[PDB]
Order: C-alpha cells, then structure tokens, then sequence
C-alpha cells in the first residue's frame, strides 16, 4: 500500500532555489524551459519545519566530537573522542571530520559512555562505537530518507569490522516543475550610501533574478517499508504520516524569503492510496497558456483533472481499487469540469483530510497518535 | 594572438546576468534565445574591426559557453593536456586510467561542432579535483588550428610529457 | 511468429541510467546527440517487478554455496560445497566464485541433497552437480534472457564432463533512445551541516547531472522459441507474455528514483504480430523540434505514425498479414493517421489490451494462465 | 549483363560486426575514419536467412564423417569414412579434418552409398570419393559465393588425382563503408548478483563498444556467370536473384542483436542493369555533415544522387544506356529534390521492385519462379 500526494501550488515572484551564480534553478520538460525547486530543498524544508518539530530525531553532522563533548560535559574527552573517530574510519580535517555522519540523537549519549570508559581498549572502544553508530536508525527522518555511510579504510584500523549501515528510504520526492513556460526576470538594484559626499554615487550596483510560478509537487510513501524501518511501530508511523502531510501542506523553502516572502498555501491537494506509484507530471507537457476568461490555477487544475481521469479510466484494475481524496480550501476549486466525480471525497479542510487519511489506515486518531 | 587575449579578457569582465544567460544556452544553437545572440555579437564583433585576426565564430561560441559553465581563472602555463596528464598520473593504473584516457583521446577525433560534451566531461573531471586555473588563450589558439597535424601531434606529445615526467 | 511491443514514453527530469562518471547515458543517433537508456536496465527492471514476481524462477549469483548451505538446513555443509564447486570449474576468490551462475531455483534442493550425502566420492559428485546445473534451465526469465556458462577448464578436474549449457534467448530488447535531441543539465547541490560551528560553510558540495527526454522503447518476443525453452508448456508461455507486457507497461528503472521519482506511465504502447522483427527507431532520425502550438509527445506519436504508415505501405506482402493493437489511456492520443486508422483495434485500457493479445495468440484468458 | 544494387541504411546503436578486441570494425576512406561491416558477414547473414531457406542447398563443414554416420543411420562406418577421407588428402585431427569442405547437401547420400559397401576396395573408393566432391557444385550458395578447394599432397594415395574443383564467383559484395565520420562509443555495463551479501558490489564490471552509422552497401551479380554456374538453369537462377534481393533487403547481421535489436530497414535502394560494374562509393569521399534543415539519410541520398548525376553525365555512352530503378517505402525519399531524372522508374513497394527486376531479367513472374 502506497500513499501519494500531488500538490498544485501558486507562488508570487520569489527566488526559492538558487545555484552557484544565483540564478533560480531551471530545467527542461517537454522541450520548454521550466522553473524548478529541487527535491532535496523540499525534503529539508519539510524536515526542519514546525509541524515536524516533534519528530526530528536524527542529525547529519560532521561535528560528532562536539556533540559527544556536549553530551558529556568535560573538556579533555573531546580530543580523545576525535582519536576514537580516527580509528573507526573518520579522518579528521581542520577540527572536524571529512565526511558527514547521519544518525539518531538518542544514541549519542551512549557514545559519551564510550569516552567515559577509561578502562576500555582503544580498538574495543572503536568497535563499540562502530556498532552503536550502525545500530542508530530509530528515528522518523532516517526511516523516511534513508542512509548510506562508508567509513574509509585507508588509515582506519585493523581487526575492526563494520556492520551493515544502509537504510532503504520510504520516501520518494519529485523535483517540482512549473506548469507553464518559464519567464525569468532581472531586478536591477543599487546600495545607497548613508553618508553624503562629493559625487552622490552608490555603495554598490548589481542584479538579482526571480520568477513567479505555479508548481506541481509529488511525494510518495511506502507504508510497509516505513513500518519495517520503524522496527514494527505503527503509532509512530501514523504520527510520521500525519505530520508529514501537515508539514508538506504548510511549509515553504527559506531561500530569499526576507526579500520576496512567497508564503503561499497550495490551492489543491490530491491524496491517493494505491499499490503502485504513479506521477501525473505528464499532464503539463503542453504548457498552460493563459486565457483571459480564467487564470493560471484554474486551467492547471483542469488539465491535471483531465489527465488524472484519463489515467484512472485507462489503467483501471479490477483486483486493486483506488480510493482518492481531493482537497481544496472551502471547495474553491473542484476537479475542473467535464466529469461526474473522480475522487471519493472532496474534503474542504486540511485537518479533516488528515483525520480521514489516518482513518483509512485502520482507524487511528490524530490526537492519540500525537502521544508517540 | 592579441585578439584571443582581448576575447578572453572580455569574457572575464562579464557580469553574472549574461553569464547566466550563456549558462542557460548550453548545447543550443545561435539562432534562438535572442539575448544570447546579442551578447555574443557584442562580444565578438569589435575584435574584427580593430584587430585583423579574430577567433573563429564556432570556436568563440564554444569557448564562451564552456567559460560560462566552467568559470576558471585564466592563467598562462596551464594548458589542458598538462593538467589532464597530472590528473591521470595520480590514478589507478589498471582500470580508471584506461577509461579516463579513452575519454581524453575521444577528443582528438571530431570537429569543432561536436566537441562540447566531450570537453564538458573533461572540465567536469577538472572541477572534481578542484582546479583554479585554465589557459583559455592557448586552448582557443589550439582549437582554431585543429585541422593541422602538428597541432594534434603537439597536443598528444604535451599530454605524454606531462604524464611521464 | 513474433510479438513486437513499441512504446513512446515521456519522463520527468531524472537520472535513470548512469556511467562510471555519474552522467546520464547518451548516444549519437542520426548524427545528433540523444539520451539513452541501456537495454539491461529495462530488462532488470522488468524482471524484478511486482507483476513478474510470481514468475521469478531463476537466480543468477556468484555465491551458490551459500544457497546450497541455506537450503540444506545445517551449517557444516559449506566448505564441502565450496570444494565441489571448485572441482566443477569455478575457482573461489574470498568465499566467492569468480563467475556468475544462472540456474533455476527448484534444483537447489537437489544440490543440497547431493552435497549433504557423504557416501559419494568427490569426482562423481562433481559430475552429478555439473549435470544437474546444466539441466536446470526451466524458468520464464531464463527462457526469455538466455544463459551462458563456460567453466574454467584449467582449474577443474580432468574427469568432469560438462553437457550443453547455452540457451537461445527468446526475447530481444533495444537500447531506448530519445526522440528529440538531448539537453543535459547540471544540478548544483550542497549537503548542509546540521549543527552550528565556527564557519557558515556547508558539508559536501557537488554537481550532479540529470536530463529529461521522451524515449522510444522496443521489445520483441519469439513465441516458438519461448515455448521450446519452457519445455513445451504453452500455458506458461502465455502467462509469461501477459505478465511481461503488464510489467513493461507499469515499471520504470529504479536508478536515483528516490531523489527524482519519474514514475511516468507510457503515453503510447503499440503491439504488432509479424514474422520478422523491425524497429521504428528511424522515425526519429531528424529530431522532433517542438513548436509553439503542439507538444512533445503528440509530435513524437505523429512522426512515429507517419513512419509506421510508410513502412506498412512500402514493405507489405499479401502472404503475411499484420494485426496491430494500439493503446493510449482512454484514447488520449490517436496514432494511425490524422484521418485513418492503421491499428486494427484501438484500446483505451491496459487489461483489455492484454486480454486481446492473449485471445489472438491462442484464445487464452488471463483467468486461466495466471 | 550485370545487376548492381546500391543501398543506404541508417542503423540504430549496435555492434553488428566486431574484431578480435570487441571494437566495431573501422576503415580509412578518403583520409577519414569510417565504420565498416565486412563483406563476408553480409554474405553469411543473407545466406543463412529465413527468406533464403528454400535455396540453401550446400554445407561448408569441417566434420564430414559425422554427416556420413548421421545419414547412414545405424550401421557403423564412421572410422571407415574417416579413413577414406584421410586417403584423399584431407588429414584428420580428432574427428574434424584440417580443412573446410564446400559441397552440396544432396550428395551425402552418394557418399554414404560408397562408404557402406565392402564390395569395392579402399583406395579406388577414395578416388571415387574425389569424383563426388569435385562435382557437387549444383547449389545456389556455391553458385553465388564460389568455392575453391586444394587438398593435401603429403598423404595422398597417388591414384586419387583430382579434377577441377573450383567455381568462379557469380556475386561480388563490397565492404559496407559509412557515409560519415566514425563515432565509436563505450557502454559501461555492470552485472549484479541476485543474492544479497555484505558489500554492495556486483558480480561483474566491464565495458562494451557500439556505434551508430549510415552504411552504403554495394552488391553486384553476373547473370551469365550465374546461369553458367547452375548449368543453364535460368529459372533457378532468377529464383536465386529474387530471393537474394528479398533477403538482402529484409535481413541484418545477428551480432549482439539480443542486446541492441537494431532491426532497421533500408531507406533507399538503387538497382541498375549494366555491362560494366561501377561503384558509387566515391559519393562520400567528403564525409556527410549534418545541417538542421535536413537529416542524415536525406543528405546521404542527395549526395548519392549528385554523384550519380556526375557519373552519368561524365561517362555517358550511347552504345550502352543504363536502366535503373529507385525504391523508397511509399516514395518517402526521392533521389534528391534537384533532378527527378536519374530514376527511370520510381517504385514504392518492395515486391513490385522485385517483380520489375525479374521481368527485366527474363520476363518471368515472381510466383512462377518461387517454385
């Protein structure tokens, strides 16, 4: 059973994702230029959001020695700690390690015990550190995104064996693409000097780039893989799904928001339950050309509804029913027109949609899975 | 070769907006996306008027696009075969070296019109090892006379000389 | 008789097939650069899919000794099996044989049975192991893909005599190529440090690569060779063909799909029945250039249809009729012409298309072979 | 009279022919590197095709004693057959002689008849054996490809002097050069293990080589030498010509076709009736580049048409006009949009092209000659 989210979201002129130079990230889809928000950026915005604060367990850092000393509270262990980290396969470079370590925070204190044992052998302490690092995967974010960790063996140690450190991700996120052609815009700026002078020049002169766009976003979650990754826990899995839905429906990237502030909520969400993952991004191969009688969002939702209905009636299966939930605030946008009904329920509220989603998985309640 | 020097210096003098304009036009023609055509015409046309010599249009366009994608500080004495040999020497001599050498030796078979991606993989390997310099003037001069046999001979000989030491 | 499946499929921006340098696999077709998906990627994605799950009969692996020991139940039957495999022509290298072995999963029980027997000498047991390995070729995937095994004769015992091992593959798959020209793109990423420190710098910094293109995929199935390789069971062959079509329709390569998730269903599937295999890859020698009014997929289907019409009217003989089925989701796209229909029956459904091809091939039904 | 066929064929990325190192075969033409397909590869792929199966009446084998035993049934004569084969100067290295022997398959019954009976002696029978292999030339494939066989001299029976055992070739096939530059490509492949283990490594890592190109194929058939090779069988010769045209048009070499499946049809066929052979391979001394306004196949066909016009205008002779046919499926590709005059007849159907070729050859119909 796979739970999928398809989002249509308009965005006022902003620069949500950049590159080396500073241009907004673009891509080609259907032979035309688009506007793109990278899936890594969306995943990070979801992970460090307010609705995901209660579930942020893991940490991905190159400064494990500082965290170990902070959980310990005494000075002289810190240097010793990095020596331990030099024997597990993390060669330090300029006060920090050379590679990122992604692990749950709740096991970090156990790391402190290893640098709190002055009777332990160095090789034995390194082996115990490697084991407890390999076993630190009980957190919702690590379960969702997965982990690959390969400590080097050029200068690691002898007779130190690493267990399997690999988690298969239960979350797939597609790069967002604009539902129309891309029109980048250039803003010429100057930096006025606060002090009068003899020339009345500017402190600085330069440019910035920005673009407004209607994006399509796609998330997919495997329920069985998530449950297996969370060591058989179901209440924490339901909490993860609910918090993920609420965070992905109500959080935006934090890139150049101090100057553009595009905090726009989505004007349509499709939540599907099916045995295979499908993405309706092929709907907007022909770019949405704006007509005067309507706007960007209405035509985009109409084309999406057309493709969704054609796919549902085209790849129809008998032994696998499809249950769909359609959400729009106060039913502001239905599934376009030219159809009787496609989704089972047209929910007009976000929390009611979350409650229905948690009810579908067996009948869990949001307030009681909050306790996990 | 003063025209090539002026071309490269004007390329370094570019701001970020037209650099992004050129970056968006990788792998493309010259007949679409008019701002790219106007910027390239502004870059290349004054060279012919003053200087009697000027780099070829296809070579100049390829160099401009490669510079936009792979911004490198122009420095005399950093030719591409020498850096490629220095990278190739610090490699595994059984598997990685034949593959990377095949990717390098693919270059000395095509024309100017098809060297973009086989050069972009080379610049990607260079950027992987954190280079900070490249002789754009020498590369442009070599690419101009790419049909002369001693040019390719010196290219390969410089690569082998840098590889051997 | 040959069953050909042609697919026109548009994909989201993704990196579904890379090389040693982490760039999307490309090729040079028609004199221009195109984006390519290797045939091995498509075959592996088909083989390990949910629709093909009931037919995963064969296993191709280097560690056969582990399978023999696991089937035999106990643990001490590991080094002995390694000795038998070493005497069969498979030299070991750090508890792993050098060469991959492809064989049906049903005969591993027999291998555990012979290895567990301690009353038989080394050479004759090796001979029986070689015989049962050579005769273990009954599986749908082995029938489709074929088998090769050339044991190292310089390491094997001189008393071991191998029978035939090569199986003729009853399936051909083409490297998928993009209809239009290729536009590779470079994605700049960094990995953020999650804790404050001294500098505001990130962790890793890198430049990955990705590209989006509309692909033309081609598969061919030989009916007689499939039935012959499946030891004459036509029901298994029909089930294999139906499940193969279902798995090729609704499965995509898993390369870097956790970050890109280009799970796009094909926008055109055409099925033909004819005695000689032909690929319509020459429909796109000239790249499809998008115009301001039409789109990519519709233009690709139109060009493919024009070339199909030219082939059908240019290479037609009365002595070999051709029956074609064209599938588009709820008839989203027409193919045959702008006014004519070259497909004998347009299908707006996938299961109905599968039932139709089975009914033409033998009158078989999906409720019997499955 | 000579029938010459020139074909333009663009191929999907594949490796239809390769050398000992696995790389696709290349050659130097006009100072530029082009991709090549060897002529023997094309000849074998046409010869062993399904569309030529009704004409395959010859076997080029190394194990003749095995065929003798398999056609004699159950009576043991395999050592005896090997001995008599050794007596006529063929040697024997573990059931296979040192040389390949080309001979029609109809004559194995006669060899079985001579080897079975003990009424005749050994050495004279060996001489008799020679008289069957020197006269087993009534096969279409022997008539087309041609055979030469020179037996040994250090182990002959001194009474087994041979007749003339050669057949002049009635078909000349060129090496299929490419119309443009060579673009070799490397496919980096891996082969994974179905059973998970400790590491993430795979079973095998390697690289293969492939290239995509437009090939120019050239074939020539000598009608008089063909009908002399089959001893005046004009009907059978016309059947061979028609079946050869069908097989050459509708078949590709089977090299790495289970991984690439480049089953591409030709995009243009030019069939000319001449008295002296001419090759249009010099049409592409300058390699064919690509312009956005056209594509590779159209540019190649235009270059071929320009060179054909040059050849016809520069070597016109009123004593021997040349009649040619141009074929493209549904007239998709004409002979360049500049002349419309080098093609005497424009044909859009392959069967109509074959029928017109046969009618020019002897006035026969295809369905008459197919049996």
């Amino acid at each position: 059973m796979l739970i999928e989210i398809h989002m249509i979201q308009n965005h006022s002129p902003a620069n949500l994702n950049r590159d080396d130079l500073g241009a907004p990230k673009t891509c080609y889809f259907g032979g035309v230029l688009r506007s793109r928000i990278s899936s890594q950026c969306i995943k990070r915005s979801i992970r460090t959001s307010n609705d995901f604060k209660a579930l942020l367990g893991g940490v991905r850092t190159r400064r494990l020695a500082d965290l170990i000393q902070q959980e310990a509270g005494e000075t002289e262990c810190w240097k010793k700690a990095q020596e331990i980290l030099n024997k597990c396969g993390f060669k330090n470079k300029d006060d920090n390690t050379k590679m990122l370590v992604f692990m749950s925070k709740d096991k970090i204190k156990d790391l402190a015990r290893i640098v709190l044992d002055n009777s332990l052998g160095l090789t034995e302490a390194a082996q115990q550190v490697a084991n407890v690092i390999a076993q630190a995967t009980l957190a919702p974010d690590i379960a969702l995104c997965g982990r690959m960790l390969e400590p080097n063996d050029k200068d690691k140690d002898k007779k130190v064996k690493w267990s399997n450190t690999t988690v298969e991700a239960a979350l797939q996120v597609a790069h967002a693409i604009s539902t129309h052609i891309a029109r980048p815009e250039i803003d010429y700026f100057v930096a006025a000097d606060d002090v009068p002078g003899e020339d009345a020049g500017a402190g600085h002169i330069g440019e910035s780039m920005f673009a407004s766009a209607c994006f399509y976003k796609y998330f997919s979650i495997d329920w069985e893989q998530l449950v297996k990754n969370l060591k058989g826990d179901t209440n924490l899995a339901a909490h993860t799904v609910g918090a993920f839905l609420l965070a992905a429906a109500k959080t935006n990237p934090s890139g150049k928001q101090n100057s553009f502030a595009a905090h726009n909520y989505p004007d349509g969400i499709l939540v599907e339950f099916k045995n295979s993952p499908i993405s309706y991004a092929n709907a907007f191969v022909r770019p949405v050309s704006v007509v005067k009688e309507s706007d960007l969002v209405e035509q985009s939702i109409g084309q999406l509804s057309n493709y969704v209905n054609d796919i549902r009636l085209g790849y129809y299966d008998e032994q696998s029913p499809v249950i769909g939930f359609w959400f729009s605030p106060n039913n502001r946008y239905p599934l376009g027109y030219k159809h009787s009904k496609l989704a089972s329920r047209n929910i007009g509220n976000l929390n009611e949609l979350v409650g229905a989603v948690l009810d579908y998985i067996g009948g869990f309640k949001w307030e009681e899975v909050q306790k996990s | 070769n003063r025209g090539t020097v002026d071309f490269i210096a004007s390329l370094e003098n570019l701001k970020e907006g037209d650099l992004g304009i050129l970056r968006k036009l990788r792998g493309a023609r010259l007949d679409e996306k008019l701002p790219g055509f106007d910027l390239f015409s502004a870059l290349w046309w004054p060279l012919r008027q003053k200087n009697q010599r000027a780099p070829k249009r296809e070579v100049a366009w390829l160099i401009a696009k490669l510079f936009a994608e792979f911004r490198f500080e122009q420095r005399e004495g950093a030719t591409l075969p020498i850096l490629m040999g220095g990278i190739c020497r610090k490699l595994e001599p059984k598997k990685e070296l034949p593959r990377v050498l095949a990717r390098f030796d693919q270059l000395a078979s095509l024309d100017i019109m098809q060297m973009e991606e086989p050069l972009s993989v080379i610049m990607g390997i260079l950027r992987k090892h954190q280079q900070v310099c490249l002789d754009w003037v020498g590369l442009t001069d070599v690419l101009s006379f790419w049909e002369q046999e001693p040019v390719k001979r010196e290219w390969s000989d410089s690569f082998i000389k840098a590889y051997k030491i």
